[PDB]
């Protein structure tokens, strides 16, 4: 009873002809680490300045 | 901004107050702004008063803080400070303006009090005055009636207002002297209503149809009781007599009107005059077709007074109205044919085919087709077709069908003493029983309203009076009882009180007997009070609880109550408050039932308030019922003003919300309310729409009835199409819902004839046509009275009936053809004119026609001039120097 | 001529004035 | 409501754009003191816009 | 079928000077409204009525679901499916429950649908879009017979058009003459159309429908002729009824060759309503009056003999007409003794009904201008030439 | 037919049970002639 049902699926027959099961997601730490590196950017812009001149037209504005 | 060019008033009249010490200045302004004022109020027609609104803000400071003055003269300039501040009185002062007026005009009167108003039109202190003396006077005369002299110096200056007010400006504010006694001097309202009959009586003769209308209308609506509805009624009194035309026979009205009151004014109003009796008053008489004892009171006691005593009396009873109706119907408007039951019962075209036989003699049908056969040919001599060879047709019935079939004989020659009972000898021997209570009762029904010298219902019923038989009391009483419709002779008295005081007659004869009575006497009759009240105690519980004839007691007590105020419904309540619960349904009859026509809230506010709304939940059967049809009682007639929201009341909340035993049959109310025929108002919507949801049977079956309303003379197209869409077509199966159908939806064709109780005139009902109140409670009841063949006199009690005709004669017979204007009602009358009832022509019928009260008639080209000018079916073309 | 529009105390004696006695209660009963 | 369509709010009276736009919202700036002449003018289309509107009752 | 409509409360105007007799009867109306209004609040006060069938019905409408989507029953096929059209136009075979009362589906009656899986599930004979409820007249126009004057020609032939059928028609199949099927009102503007209109809707006993003309067509496609067929059928529905079409020639205009589809819709509407107009027996209990001002530009099959038989004149005012109506306009004013009404009318001019009382609305206005209510013969002189706004000379003398 | 129908309308108009000539001709003088 943590969620809520739908109206959509309320009035297409939920609760009437079948129930909404609670989806949990199985989520261990290493696909967590890993699909992390869809992201994390690299070592490299850590230390990538920014354009200088963009820098100074972006400060005017 | 201000005008400029005459800025001169915001300066001197500014100034000469604002200056103001010096006694000679402020003569000299008081003067000169008296002065002012006149000539501005007075003359100057524009509304807005140049000084009025430029005293104002400056009055409200300066005439109100120089308003004491200290008074420097002993009154004169007193006298002037008043006449300054009785100029500012509408918009400079409070709403205690009328205190303006105590202190500035009531207290002083500057000489002839209107030097400064008489000359003004109708402002400064004669509408002002006059609001002040129905505001002040008003709220005075509720707190401190008999004031100090306050109180009767106001009545002088009000009766001088009051009368400068038809000799001030002498125009239409005609209208506002009587409407200004109505309001000023509200408990002394005879004071003033002596004080205009003193002034107008007196001031010229055409100015008091203006006053007759208007008290007339008010009558129609006056304050909730006859305390001052009793006083308007009055009013006229003067306004009727020698101080006016003599003849006009509305005496009979405003003496109807406030209780018939025969023997205290009618014997001064018409009884005392007498002097022109061969003129219209005979006719008045004849217009008078309610209070046979009022003629009788001088007639037969002297007979000297004039030759027309007795023949007079017995021609307006009803045989010459009769001739006359014989000749419109045979000698003059050729509609006299011979019209049976059959003639029109299968007027359809639809019953020829898909019988398959269906002809059926069984006793319902039989039954209703010798009620609508007695019904369509009422006070018709012609109707030889289930007369004479049918005595058979008369004995193919059940034991009731007799009786019914011979009291419909008789009504087939209604009001007529020779035809009458030359055949009904016939059948005085009818060798049965219940043909002989027919017979009894046809006797007494060629008595309706006959007034016979002779009395052949009282010798010729008297034998069965009390004879050892219930269908024979019940025919010989009722026949008595219908017999006696008008008076209330000592004779049938003591003839009936034994009867109803008799233990051997049956509750359901009891109750017969207390009808009988309670129509013979409209008064108190103390001997039938204490009789009928002496029933309801020695009666036992259950008998007076469900006898299914236990309402005709306590209706017989109202019948007899009827129209009188609670002056006797107070110790009526009193000694019926001890009785069963069946009381609360008799104390909701009797007491509404003395109400005829009381159109007024407060009854009625018990009626819907403590009887309907404090019933609509509780399951006290026939209780809500007497509540509903009387809802429409005391509001029958008040000039329909108070009927169609009636309607509305009855419509939306009754029918549409209410119970469905206790008032969703809340219809027969439409019956008493209001009968012509009228779509969607009376007979389409409320009766038809319910009459095709069958779904309640009593309601359908009532719901049928009650098109007997309208069905006097209602022009039967658009109603037979009706009847035909449910004969056949509708209800056509169940048996008792046909026969009501049958008999309801056709007793239409009896032609000229009209039940309803209020009069030709329209201001005036009539206590012998409101006995039509007793096939109102039992044909609610349903059970066996109507819907079972208990008893079926109630349906016969229907001869509180009058013709629908017209007629003109001249001093001798109705041979006179002058053209007459019989068209729909308009305005007329309290407007700025008397508009003809009829706003054109419609039809422009010569010869004596038909006149239904949304028709009414006007004379034509001025030719012998009727000078009873109300056309009472009888009229009298009078000749004079006719156009002079 | 020009005409003047009518003032406050114009419109209030207008009101008033030339009225009938009965105007306040026929109005407010409708 | 979305697909079960229950009754759930009443809503304002419906008036289309294309007429709730004709409501002069921003009262325009033109005065009596900007207008020469047409007094008379003035003074007639007052006794038909205002007067009915301020007072009826007269 | 069920009763006409239109109710509406007392003509009072007995007195009209506020005597007090004026109130005695606005008061005796006020505190019947009073008792109905009491009455009825009391009544929902103690009113328990309920349930009763409950488990039948909360079956039954759990078959109906939530929504019900109403549709039109196009036809019907045996008895347990029918074709329904749908609101948006598209049509569906679906099935008819049994709970349905199989007498009450009838070609046009409207159906409740179930939502999803669309079935015949109820019927409806309520539908009424809002667009024919509100050409429904339900507070009847003040104006009366008395109010109009003149026109007793034209108040005598409507009356005998709308009135006597409805009323005792006896005499007219007593001389074997159909009831007038429809009547057309026509003449200059502001002559008395519409007000004898409204007169007529006020002493009616049927139900009045009051249109446009210009208010039947409608955007959509098909939308036009099924309003006016619903508007037809509603006057049959609640029979007898009157249907007033105001300005007639909006849609009775000359009938052409359509080209484009908009002219055809309109062309497509008239021939829906001149349809109608035939569908009804003239012995049939409803009645149409329409007003227009170019009689001239109608088609010529809508005033056919066998369509609409009746044509009743609106001529500009006679002087005698002239003198009623300024009679009756002049009625309520607190008219000078000076004023004499007479020259106005004197003056040979195209005064209509409407032109008489805006010259009496502007002499009162001038009367006001002068801070006056009594109001001279001078206002009413400058009043004339002020609303009368706009043969050279001696041509014809 | 709208002649004989508008000269019954005038014989109701007078109620009178029977159309005379008379109606006959100012019904033709009403539809004929427009
Ligand atoms: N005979 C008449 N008696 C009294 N008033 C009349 C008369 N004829 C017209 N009027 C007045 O004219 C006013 C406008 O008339 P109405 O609305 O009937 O116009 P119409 O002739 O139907 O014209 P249109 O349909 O072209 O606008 C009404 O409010 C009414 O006061
Ligand atoms: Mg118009």
């Amino acid at each position: 009873h943590l969620n809520k049902p739908s109206i959509q699926a309320l009035i297409h027959g939920l609760n009437r002809h079948y129930y909404s099961i609670t989806i949990n997601y199985r989520k261990n730490e290493l696909e967590q680490k890993m699909l992390l590196n869809l992201h994390k950017k690299s070592w490299m812009e850590g230390l990538t300045l920014q354009d200088y001149s963009e820098h100074c037209k972006h400060n005017e504005s | 901004m201000e005008e400029g060019g005459r800025d001169k008033a915001p300066v001197q009249p500014q100034q000469s107050p604002a200056a103001a010490e010096k006694p000679s200045g402020k003569e000299r302004r008081d003067a000169g702004d008296k002065d002012k004022e006149q000539e501005l109020s007075e003359e100057d027609k524009q509304l807005q008063d140049e000084l009025e609104m430029l005293v104002e803000r400056l009055g409200e400071k300066d005439t109100s803080l120089y308003r004491p003055a200290l008074e420097e003269l002993r009154r004169q300039i007193r006298s002037s400070t008043t006449s300054m501040t009785s100029v500012p009185k509408p918009l400079k002062f409070l709403r205690p303006h009328y205190g303006k007026l105590k202190e500035i005009y009531e207290n002083m009167a500057p000489g002839e009090n209107k030097r400064f108003a008489a000359d003004i039109i109708s402002v400064l202190a004669m509408t002002m005055s006059g609001e002040r003396e129905c505001l002040k006077y008003r709220l005075v005369g509720s707190q401190e009636e008999l004031a100090s002299w306050g109180h009767e110096y106001v009545r002088h200056l009000a009766g001088e207002v009051a009368k400068e007010w038809q000799e001030l400006d002498d125009a239409e504010k005609v209208q506002r002297e009587p409407l200004l006694t109505l309001v000023k001097e509200i408990v002394p309202y005879n004071m003033a209503h002596n004080a205009e009959h003193e002034a107008c009586d007196l001031l010229m003769e055409i100015e008091q149809v203006d006053m007759l209308e208007k008290d007339i209308d008010e009558n129609a609506y006056a304050k909730v009781c006859l305390y001052l509805t009793s006083c308007v009624n009055y009013v006229p009194e003067p306004e009727n007599s020698a101080l006016l035309r003599c003849a006009l026979g509305v005496f009979r009205k405003f003496s109807r009107f406030p209780e018939a009151l025969r023997l205290a004014l009618m014997l001064n109003d018409m009884e005392l005059v007498e002097d022109i009796f061969t003129s219209c008053k005979d006719v008045v008489v004849q217009k008078q077709m309610a209070f046979m004892l009022g003629r009788h009171g001088v007639f037969l006691e002297l007979s000297e007074d004039v030759e027309e005593y007795e023949d007079l009396t017995e021609i307006m009873s009803n045989v010459q109205l009769n001739s006359n109706f014989l000749a419109l119907a045979r000698e003059l408007d050729i509609m006299e044919p011979k019209v049976p039951d059959d003639i029109y019962k299968t007027h359809l075209e639809n019953n020829r085919f898909g019988g398959s036989g269906s002809q059926v003699d069984s006793a319902r049908m039989n039954l209703a087709s010798s009620f609508v056969n007695g019904f369509v040919n009422a006070a018709f001599g012609q109707d030889k077709l289930l007369t004479d060879d049918g005595n058979k047709w008369l004995y193919k019935n059940k034991d009731h069908g007799m009786l019914s079939a011979a009291a419909s004989l008789g009504m087939i020659l209604l009001w007529d003493v020779d035809g009458g009972l030359t055949q009904i000898d016939k059948y005085l021997y009818s060798s049965e029983d219940y043909i002989k209570s027919g017979a009894l009762l046809a006797c007494g029904i060629v008595n309706s309203g006959v007034r016979n010298e002779c009395d052949p219902a009282l010798a010729l019923l008297s034998d069965y009076v009390l004879h050892n038989s219930n269908t024979m009391r019940l025919g010989s009483i009722f026949g008595l009882g219908l017999a006696y419709a008008g008076s209330n002779r000592e004779d049938v008295l003591t003839l009936l009180l034994p009867v109803m005081g008799d233990s051997k007659s049956s509750m359901e004869v009891a109750g017969v007997t207390a009808l009988a009575c309670g129509m013979i006497a409209v008064g108190s009759c103390n001997g039938d009070v204490t009789s009928t009240i002496l029933q309801t105690i020695m009666e036992k519980s259950e008998t007076e609880l469900k006898d299914t004839y236990a309402r005709w007691l306590p209706l017989g007590l109202g019948l007899n109550h009827l129209g009188k105020g609670e002056a006797i419904e107070a110790i009526l309540a009193a000694l019926e408050v001890v009785s069963e619960p069946f009381r609360s349904f008799a104390n909701t009859l009797v007491d509404v039932c003395a109400y005829a026509g009381s159109g007024n809230v407060l009854k009625v506010q018990q009626l819907l308030h403590i009887c309907s709304e404090h019933f609509d939940s509780k399951e006290k059967e026939e209780d809500k019922d007497k509540k509903e049809k009387k809802d429409k009682d005391k509001k029958e007639a008040p000039a329909d003003m108070g009927a169609h929201q009636g309607v509305a009341v009855l419509g939306i909340a009754l029918i549409a919300m209410g119970e469905e035993i206790g008032a969703e049959m809340a219809l027969r109310t439409f019956g008493h309310l209001l009968r012509y025929g009228e779509p969607t108002l009376r007979r389409a919507v409320p009766l038809a729409l319910a009459l095709i949801s069958v779904s309640n049977p009593r309601l359908n079956i009532l719901d049928t009835l009650s098109k007997f309303s309208h069905d006097a003379d209602p022009e039967v197209s658009y109603n037979s199409i009706f009847a035909m869409g449910m004969v056949g077509s509708g209800t056509n199966n169940a048996r008792l819902a046909a026969m009501l159908r049958q008999l309801a939806q056709y007793h239409a064709k009896d032609p000229n004839n009209l039940f309803m109780v209020r009069l030709a005139q329209g201001l005036t009902h009539l206590g012998k046509g409101t006995l039509t109140l007793c096939p109102y409670h039992s044909d609610r009841q349903l059970m066996s009275q109507v819907a079972v063949a208990g008893l079926l006199t109630v349906l016969v009690s229907f001869l509180d009936v009058r013709n629908i005709i017209l007629g003109k004669s001249h001093y001798v017979l109705y041979g006179l053809v002058a053209a007459m204007q019989p068209r729909m009602l308009v305005t007329f009358d309290e407007e700025l004119r008397p508009l003809p009832v009829s706003v054109r022509v419609g039809q422009a019928v010569d010869v004596v026609g038909q006149a239904g009260k949304p028709k009414t008639i006007t004379g034509f080209q001025t030719h012998t001039t009727p000078v009873l000018l109300a056309h009472g079916e009888r009229a009298e073309l009078a000749t004079e120097e006719f156009l002079p | 001529k020009p005409i003047r529009a009518l003032d406050e105390g114009d419109i209030a004696l207008l009101k008033t004035y030339g009225q009938s006695t009965y105007s306040r209660q026929i109005k407010q009963v409708e | 409501r979305n697909d079960s369509y229950t009754l759930h709010k009443i809503l304002p009276n419906k008036v289309d754009p294309l007429v709730s736009l004709m409501m002069v919202e921003k009262v325009p700036d033109s005065t009596y003191e900007m207008i020469g002449g047409l007094d008379k003018q003035i003074k007639e289309i007052k006794e038909v816009i205002e007067l009915p509107v301020k007072h009826p009752e007269l | 079928t069920k009763g006409p409509d239109a109710a509406s409360k007392l003509p009072l105007v007995t007195p009209h000077t506020q005597c007090r007799l004026k109130l005695l009867k606005l008061e005796r109306i006020k505190d019947y409204l009073l008792m109905e209004e009491e009455f009825i609040r009391n009544q929902e006060q103690m009113k328990p009525l309920e349930e009763k069938q409950e488990e039948e019905r909360s079956k039954v409408d759990d078959l109906r679901g939530t929504p019900m989507s109403v549709g039109t029953l196009e036809e019907i096929i045996d008895d347990n499916h029918a074709i329904v059209s749908t609101s948006v136009g598209s049509e569906h075979y679906v099935s008819i429950l049994s709970f349905v009362d199989k007498d009450l589906l009838e070609p046009g009656c409207s159906v409740l649908l179930n939502h999803k899986v669309h079935a015949v599930i109820g019927v409806l004979m309520d539908d009424t879009d809002p667009l024919v409820t509100v050409m429904k007249v339900e507070k009847a126009p003040q104006e009366t017979y008395a109010d109009i004057g003149g026109l007793d020609n034209q108040i005598q032939e409507i009356k005998e058009s709308v009135e006597l059928p409805l009323t005792h028609p006896e005499y007219y199949e007593e001389m074997g003459i159909k009831p007038p099927k429809g009547v057309i009102l026509y003449g200059p503007p502001g002559t008395g159309k519409t007000l004898l209109a409204k007169a007529v809707a006020n002493q009616t006993s049927a139900t009045f429908l009051r249109v446009v003309g210009s208010e039947l067509i409608q955007k959509y496609l098909g939308d036009g002729p099924k309003l006016v067929r619903e508007l037809f059928r509603v006057a049959e529905e609640h029979a007898p009824s009157i249907v007033f079409i105001d300005e007639i020639d909006a849609i009775g205009t000359k009938r052409y060759d359509s080209n484009s589809g908009g002219e055809r819709e309109i062309q497509r509407t008239m021939l829906e309503l001149l349809n109608q107009l035939d569908g009804f027996d003239s012995r049939g209990d409803v009645k149409v009056i329409m007003a227009t001002n170019r009689i001239e530009t109608l088609d010529p099959a809508l005033i056919r003999p066998g369509r609409i038989d009746r044509k009743i004149e609106f001529p500009l005012p006679d002087e005698k007409t002239k003198k009623r109506i300024f009679q009756i306009h002049t009625s309520r004013m607190t008219l000078a003794d000076d004023v004499t009404l007479d020259d106005l009318i004197m003056a040979k001019d195209d005064l209509s009904g409407a032109d008489i009382k805006a010259i009496c609305t502007e002499a009162g206005l001038m009367a006001l201008r002068e801070r006056r209510m009594k109001v001279t013969n001078e206002d009413f002189k400058k009043s004339k030439e002020n609303v009368l706004y706009k043969t050279p000379e001696g041509l014809y003398l | 037919r709208s002649v004989c129908t508008e000269a019954g309308m005038f014989a109701i108009r007078a109620r009178r049970k029977i159309a005379t000539e008379k109606d006959f001709l100012e019904a033709v003088n009403k539809v004929i002639k427009s």
